[PDB]
C-alpha cells in the first residue's frame, strides 16, 4: 500500500484537510490507507471514508451518465457513423467507476464487515456494499447483472433487518438506508411499488418517533425524512 | 434522479 | 507516451467527449497525446488544449490555496501544534501543480512555439507560456523564484509586441493577453499602478475599434472587456 | 479573486 508507510492518524488528519480542500481522490486514498492499518473505524472515520468515496463514484457516474446518452443517440436511426470513440471512452470511465466500486467492496470484506458488531457500524457498512453493488448494477449488461442485483438487495436486506431490531426508526443510518434501498427498487430492481411504500412507511414511523428527540436528532432526522418526501414527490 | 446519501 | 497507439482525430473526437462529461484530466491527457503527434494545432484544437490544463491547474491552484491558508494559520502566535502534516499535503499538491506546468511548459518548447508562425497561434502560445510560469510564480519561495517570475513576465512581453503589431485591438487572444500581463502586474510583479494601466488602456483602445466589428465578434471582445472593467473595478 | 482567460 502506498499509504503503508504513514501514521493512521496523519491519515485521518489529511483526510479532513483533502475534504476542505475537495479533494476526494486524495481523500479516498488516505482513507483506503486508514482502513487498511487493521483497526476498526469510529463514526467520524466511517463517515470520512464513505463521503470521499461517494464523491468520486458520484462523479464518475454522472460522466458515465453524459457518456452513456451520447452513445445511445449515436445508435438511433439517421445518426451518422463517428467510428468506436465513443464506445471506447465509455468504457474507459465505466472500467474506472467499477475500479472504484471493487475497491470499496474489497475493504469492506477485507474486513471492515466481518469486525462490526455494533448497529451503527454494522449497518452503516451494509449499508455502503448495497450502494456499491447498485452502482455497478448501474453500469452492468452481462451474465453477472442478476447476480450482481441481487447482492445489492442481499446487503440491504441485512442492513434493514439489523436496523428494525436494533435501531429507532429516526436514527439517521437506519432512514439513509431505507432512502437509498428505495431507490434500488425504484431504479434497479423494476419495483416501483415496493420502493414508494418503503419510502411512505420509512417516512410515518420517523415522524411517530421525532417526538422523542432532541432539537439537534430533530434536524438530522427531518432532513433525510425530506428527502425521503421528494423522492415520493418524484414517483407519485 | 432521486435522491441518496 | 501511453496516447501514441491513439490517433490524432480520435484523440481530438475523445478531448471533446471529456469536456462534455467534465472529465478535465482525461481531456488534458487526450490533448496532450494529440499535441505529441507533431503536427501544428488549429484553432479549435489550440483551444480545447488551454481548457483542458487551465481546470486542471485552476482545481490544483484553489486546493493549494485552501491548503496554504491552513498552513498560515498553524504558523500563528497561540495556534497548537498539529505536527507536520498540513505542510505535508500542502507540499503534495504544490508538486502535483508544479508537474502540470511543466507538462504544459514542456509541450510549448516542445514544439509548439517553433513552429507558430502566424501571430494568432504563437500569441496564443506565448500567453500560456507565461500563465503557466505565472502559476509557478504563485507557489515559488526559492533561489528561482525571481527567475520564475521574469520567465513570466519574457512571454508575455513578446506576446504583447506580437499582438499589438498583429492583431486589432478588439481581438480576443490579444484581450485575454493584456487582462493575464495586467493580472501578473498587480498579482506576481508587486506592480498594480502597471497593471490598472494596462487594463485601463487596453479597455479604451478595444472600445474605439469596436464600430469595425460584426455582432458576433462584438460580442466576444465586450466579453473580455467586461472582464478587464471588473479587475478595474477590484482594484480602484 | 481578479479574473484571467
Ligand atoms: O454514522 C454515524 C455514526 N452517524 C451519522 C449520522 C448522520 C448522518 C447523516 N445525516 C445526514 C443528514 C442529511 C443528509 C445526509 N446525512 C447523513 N449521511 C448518511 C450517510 C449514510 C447513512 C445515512 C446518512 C451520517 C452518519
Ligand atoms: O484562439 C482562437 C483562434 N480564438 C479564440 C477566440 C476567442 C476566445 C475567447 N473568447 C472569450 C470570451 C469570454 C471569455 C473568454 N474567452 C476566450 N478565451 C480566451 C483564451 C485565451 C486568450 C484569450 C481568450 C478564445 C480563442
Ligand atoms: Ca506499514
Ligand atoms: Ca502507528
Ligand atoms: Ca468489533
Ligand atoms: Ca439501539
Ligand atoms: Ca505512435
Ligand atoms: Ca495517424
Ligand atoms: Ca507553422
Ligand atoms: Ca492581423
Ligand atoms: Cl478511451
Ligand atoms: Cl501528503
Ligand atoms: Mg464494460
Ligand atoms: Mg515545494
Amino acid at each position: 500500500g502506498a499509504m503503508g508507510s504513514m501514521e493512521r492518524a496523519s491519515l485521518i488528519q489529511k483526510a479532513k484537510l483533502a475534504e476542505q480542500a475537495e479533494r476526494y481522490e486524495d481523500m479516498a486514498a488516505f482513507m483506503k490507507g486508514a482502513v487498511e492499518k487493521g483497526e476498526e473505524l469510529s463514526c467520524e472515520e466511517r463517515n470520512l471514508l464513505s463521503v470521499a468515496y461517494k464523491n468520486v463514484v458520484g462523479g464518475q457516474r454522472a460522466a458515465w451518465r453524459v457518456l452513456s446518452s451520447i452513445e445511445q443517440k449515436s445508435n438511433e436511426e439517421g445518426s451518422e457513423e463517428k467510428g468506436p470513440e465513443v464506445r471506447e471512452y465509455r468504457e474507459k470511465v465505466e472500467t474506472e467507476l467499477q475500479g472504484v466500486c471493487d475497491t470499496v467492496l474489497g475493504l469492506l470484506d477485507s474486513h471492515l464487515i466481518k469486525e462490526a458488531g455494533d448497529a451503527e457500524s454494522r449497518v452503516f457498512y451494509l449499508k455502503m456494499k448495497g450502494d456499491y453493488y447498485r452502482y455497478l448494477a448501474e453500469v452492468a449488461t452481462g451474465d453477472d447483472k442478476k447476480r450482481i442485483i441481487d447482492s445489492a438487495r442481499s446487503a440491504y436486506q441485512e442492513a434493514m433487518d439489523i436496523s428494525k431490531k436494533e435501531m429507532p426508526p429516526t436514527n439517521p443510518i437506519r432512514l439513509g438506508l431505507a432512502l437509498n434501498f428505495s431507490v434500488f427498487h425504484y431504479e434497479i430492481a423494476n419495483s416501483p411499488e415496493e420502493a414508494i411504500s418503503l419510502a411512505k412507511t420509512t417516512f410515518d414511523e420517523a415522524m411517530a418517533d421525532l417526538h422523542t428527540l432532541s432539537e439537534d436528532s430533530y434536524k438530522d432526522s427531518t432532513l433525510i425524512m425530506q428527502l425521503l418526501r421528494d423522492n415520493l414527490t418524484l414517483w407519485t | 434522479f432521486p435522491a441518496t446519501v
